[PDB]
RNA sequence: AACGCGACGAUACUACCCGCACGUUGUAGACGUAUAAGAAUAGGCUCCGGCCUCGUAUCCUAGCAGGCGAUUCCUCCGCCGGCCUCGAAGUGGCCGUCGGUAAUUCGCGUAUUGCAAUUUAGACACGCGCGGGAUCAAAUCCUUUGCAGACGACUUAGAUGUG
RNA sequence: GGGAUAACUGGCUUGUGGCGGCCAAGCGUUCAUAGCGACGUCGCUGAUGUCGGCUCUUCCUAUCAUACCGAAGCAGAAUUCGGUAAGCGUUGGAUUGUUCACCCACUAAUAGGGAGUGAGCUGGACCGUCGUGAGACAGGUUAGUCCCUACUGAUGAACUCGUCGCAAUGGUAAUUCAGCUUAGUACGAGAGGAACCGCUGAUUCAGAUAAUUGGUUUUUG
RNA sequence: CACUGUCCCUAUCUACUAUCUAGCGAAACCACAGCCAAGGGAACGGGCUUGGCAAAAUCAGCGGGGAAAGAA
RNA sequence: AGCGAAUGAACUUUAAAUAUGUAAGAAGCCCUUGUUACUUAACUGAACGUGGGCAUUCGAAUGUAUCGACACUAGUGGGCCAUUUUUGGUAAGCAGAACUGGCGAUGCGGGAUGAACCGAACGCGGGGUUAAGGUGCCGGAGUGGACGCUCAUCAGACACCACAAAAGGCGUUAGUACAUCUUGACAGCAGGACGGUGGCCAUGGAAGUCGGAAUCCGCUAAGGACUGUGUAACAACUCACCUGCCGAAUGUACUAGCCCUGAAAAUGGAUGGCGCUCAAGCGU
RNA sequence: CAUCGGUUCUGGCGGGGGGAUAAAGGCCCAGGGAAUGUGGCUCCUCCGGGAGUGUUAUAGCCCUGGGUGUAAUACCCUCGCC
């Protein structure tokens, strides 16, 4: 129908500086640094007021007006993680068989590895590469526990679905081997 | 056009009431407006309102009203040209929110002294202080999480286990008992749903329920009343402290 | 699902109907 | 790739190379055959002043098809040397010498091609010329071998040698 | 005896019957009735035998197996149903003689098809005579339509002869089973009974090779 | 009951050819020609359309094409 | 069309569309009178004519590059396809009749190609203008202009039936009808979701939720003798319905376009080819 | 090459006629009306932007009738000239 007119608002705190290039977004804070390309969707960015940045498009359709809504969250989640940060708390459970969970750091590469041992009396051992900029510690706190961390919403819950991927039973019956890791809470840090 | 969410229809014995349910509390309150000398309003803000069905059936000389506040505020009657007696539009400007109305023969006086006297132990509700700071122990769960000594106490139903790992504790199945840590104890500390201080969340009112573990305190808060012989509105302790429209 | 959708639309037809409201086989069979 | 390409060795004749001299020498077609950022297009460039639809732009562009001297100059162009640079199918820069040179100005020539007739002019390649440098080779046949073989073709050995 | 037609089919075919009643959004000569009218629901319901066998290469998927997923009282084991998949494989007996359908053994499995009505080897019709409730005739006549190219190999003129190279393009390759460990473990009342990682062989296919074994002998030794 | 390359599963040896040379030296057959794919209503191409392509001259093998029922 | 004309395709004042038969003057006449074996009660009629005139539009239009009669001579004497009208039948095919057109004896332009399509008919040349068809280029001529629609895991591309439907699409756009809304509608979040009542039979047990039948009343803001999860039965959760907060437009069924699916085998290939996406696709 | 004859293609210029003697429009006159309300106040997270107020004021608009006015111009048809 070509809506000439179209608009929505992202709020910034008072710790934060937003800075946008061409469709490029960089989001500095306490915590640390998030970028990420936006080349893909056609907007116009400005500032209305002194903490609220405005996103804009003309003479879209409902379609690329509908583009805007994704962008506005995209880009107030990179608040958030530069603020407050993500965590992904996540249990494996087990009837028999324990399972040894070991976390290392890779000096070289500088990302996290978590191998995985005796899954349902396996030999083989998994190991999961995270993502760079995802911390992963074990929980001294509960039994059986993993935090995933980080400032990127897109890396902490990418590495905590590969971690449930590759604990999978194969070939048994799902209603009486109940083995494996799974997502227990989703939140921030602070 | 397309891509739409589709509605899905309802085949249950309850419709919508819609029209005829606004006019019908018009009529409703019209017929009772003669019939009871004095109309007194009340609040109740962040209640559960469980208990209004309680003080409905002692209370069975008077006539009580809870429902829509703008219906309410057209019943009797928002601008001073359309009203049904003097003095129903000031009224009218205590109808903010979850207000009623309680219409009554009975001494304005006896009416205060009654829901001053009257408490109840509810169910914390969202957006609340918590009073206490409670915690689940860490080994085997039990019906009230703790309030009551364990002794004396019933273990909880395996049902709600998904429930309570969906609601945020960390809680496992061994030999059909739902336990926190590890059946003998230890392994573990316990988790604190609610702390002193803190603002609840629904999600921790929704853990407090479920054990049972009451935080909060029923009361009724009366705004002030209307005399059908005199004809003005009096306020007692109430109007000034809460914003009316 | 065309066949489906004809089941789904003579439910609501039959629940509305009932909402609001308030001999072959045996003579083969003998 | 038997009509795709690269590196290297030796290249006798002829003429392999250098210089300049001309061709009844041949072209899918010379006539100023002039012009390097990258990147984005819901953004860029900048001397940080500002600028951006627009290459209708910039450079070059005058003189018997285009001299000799003067003043003025280190303006533009070109050839050879030294230092370096340029490998994706390989080149430009700096310095120096020499030569030419309206940037301003000047003296003396053009006629008759007769009122137009391509303005024979460029480039690469191919030849013939001189006068100068340089060079002194291989392959096939034949005999032999059998790691090969229908015939060809292929692996070899035939110059004095561990033949 | 005369006439007409002078073979047929080609965006063909596939998985779900027909009749009758009820319901039925619509449409109609204006529209739930002139009438047409879907989905449902109700009522009724051993074949065979001129047919088979064999055939390289290539392609199709409408997949039997091998690979990977989804679902099922799928405990484990064995499976069943469906999805993506043609990369790779896909036997022999008996069975009246034939095809099978069943039934047996081996196997991972013993899938089905195509090369416009597929393509190859193998197991007659006219008059004449005598009749006609009906045929017969050593009676006559007659029809049987070493070269180019493709492929596989081998040379080759012109670029001076060679030596070492690059790689456009074309082709392309591996397949299945078993045993040891995991482990008599997980799982299971019992009977039973896995899998990942690791290790070692074998079947089929493909490319080489002759130390050894066997075979061959004009070494005419 | 015994043997047997019938087969599993095929290998090897000999003679004459096939091959090359010297000499001698035909015939069959021959409109002109010979790379494919899709289309060319009359299920008919080899010459047309528009694509793939396409490089002299040759030597040996093959078993494909340059061949074929006719309709009651 | 009307039946405020009558009567009732078979009704009519009038009257379509579409083709079709017959006549339109010099051969017709008119006025006077000659014959006849025809005819009449009869100088009455029918045929052929004599004498005058209508000869200047002489009795609609348009055309006319002549038409008629006799005698003689040569080749011919098959159909195929299509439009329209009509007859009969089938699951669908199809079969017959009448007119007309095309081809057979016909070259040329176009539809990539060509028996049956479109344009147009032919001496040898030069110049101009066009038809059908086209202007991204192979290809002469527009990457011409205006407004929209469409993204297809082999779209569509110029003159179309079948598959195929009362068919599936949480693809996209336009429209129609009905409905809810500052008396807070659609969606969410926080709460309520009660009492008689574990209603009645039945079951070892069955309390709204294994079954059979009824399905009422109170409190109401509203809440089913209950829509699902759950228990051995309960409990607990959830839905329907209701209130508070945020905010102004929504949502149901159809219709119309364009797009996806709506079935495909077997040498490698076809909008003619490259290729094309605010087109080089679709409509005007 | 100049001046012509015949056919033809393609630019430019000067007139005439017709519409509603175009419709519009500018500048004046006389009425009427509104809002996507100009100027004037109140509230307003004060580099600013809004909510309410009302018929020309510190901008303007729309409708009707009249004058300039047989106005101009588009379109169509026409007489010509380079």
């Amino acid at each position: 129908m070509r809506y000439i007119h179209s608009e929505e608002t992202i709020p910034v705190p008072e710790n934060l500086k937003v800075s946008i290039k061409s469709r490029l977004v960089t989001v500095e804070g306490p915590r640390g640094k998030l970028q990420k390309d936006l080349s893909h969707i056609a907007v116009n960015f400005s500032v209305v007021k002194k903490g609220v940045i405005g996103l804009e498009i003309h003479h879209g359709s409902r379609k690329d007006v509908a583009a805007l809504r994704t962008v506005r969250t995209i880009i107030n989640n990179m608040i958030i993680g530069v603020t407050k940060g993500f965590k992904y708390k996540m249990r494996y459970v087990y009837a028999h068989f324990p399972i040894n969970v070991n976390v290392e750091k890779n000096a070289e590469t500088g990302c996290y590895e978590v191998e995985i041992r005796n899954f349902i009396g396996e030999k083989i051992v998994r190991k999961v590469v995270m993502a760079p900029g995802v911390e992963v510690e074990i929980s001294k706190a509960q039994k059986d526990e993993l935090i995933l961390s980080g400032n990127s919403l897109e890396a902490v819950s990418q590495s905590a679905a590969d971690i449930q991927q590759i604990c999978k039973v194969r070939n048994k019956d799902i209603r009486k081997f109940l083995d494996g890791i799974y997502v227990s809470e989703k939140g921030n840090i602070v | 056009p397309k891509s739409k969410r589709a509605r899905v229809y309802h085949l249950i014995q309850v419709n919508k009431k819609g029209r005829e349910a606004k006019e019908r509390l018009f009529s409703n309150i019209r017929e009772t407006i003669p019939k009871y000398q004095h109309c007194f309003v009340f609040s109740v803000d962040n209640m559960r309102n469980n208990y209004l069905k309680d003080v409905r059936h002692e209370l069975n000389d008077c006539r009580i009203f809870f429902g829509k506040t703008k219906l309410m505020a057209r019943a009797l009657g928002t601008t001073p040209e359309e009203e049904q007696a003097d003095g129903l539009h000031r009224l009218t400007r205590y109808l903010t929110g979850t207000v009623g109305l309680l219409f009554t023969n009975r001494d304005p006086a006896d009416i205060e002294s009654y829901f001053s006297n009257l408490s109840q132990v509810d169910f914390a509700r969202a957006g609340t202080v918590a009073p206490r700071t409670v915690t689940v122990p860490t080994g085997i769960v039990y019906s009230t999480g703790g309030e009551v000594p364990p002794e004396h106490d019933v273990p909880v139903s395996h049902t709600l286990e998904p429930e309570l790992r969906r609601l945020g504790m960390p809680v496992r199945m061994i030999k059909g008992k739902v336990c926190l840590g590890d059946e003998k104890g230890e392994a573990s500390e316990g988790y604190t749903i609610c702390k002193e201080g803190e603002v609840l969340d629904s999600r921790q009112t929704r853990l407090l329920k479920l054990f049972s573990i009451c935080l909060s305190e029923f009361k009724v808060s009366l705004l002030g009343y209307w005399n059908s012989a005199s004809g003005e509105v009096t306020e007692l302790e109430a109007g000034k402290t809460r914003p009316k429209r | 699902r065309h066949a489906q959708k004809i089941q789904m639309r003579k439910a609501i037809k039959q629940h509305e109907e009932r909402n609001v409201k308030g001999t072959a086989k045996a003579l083969s069979s003998q």
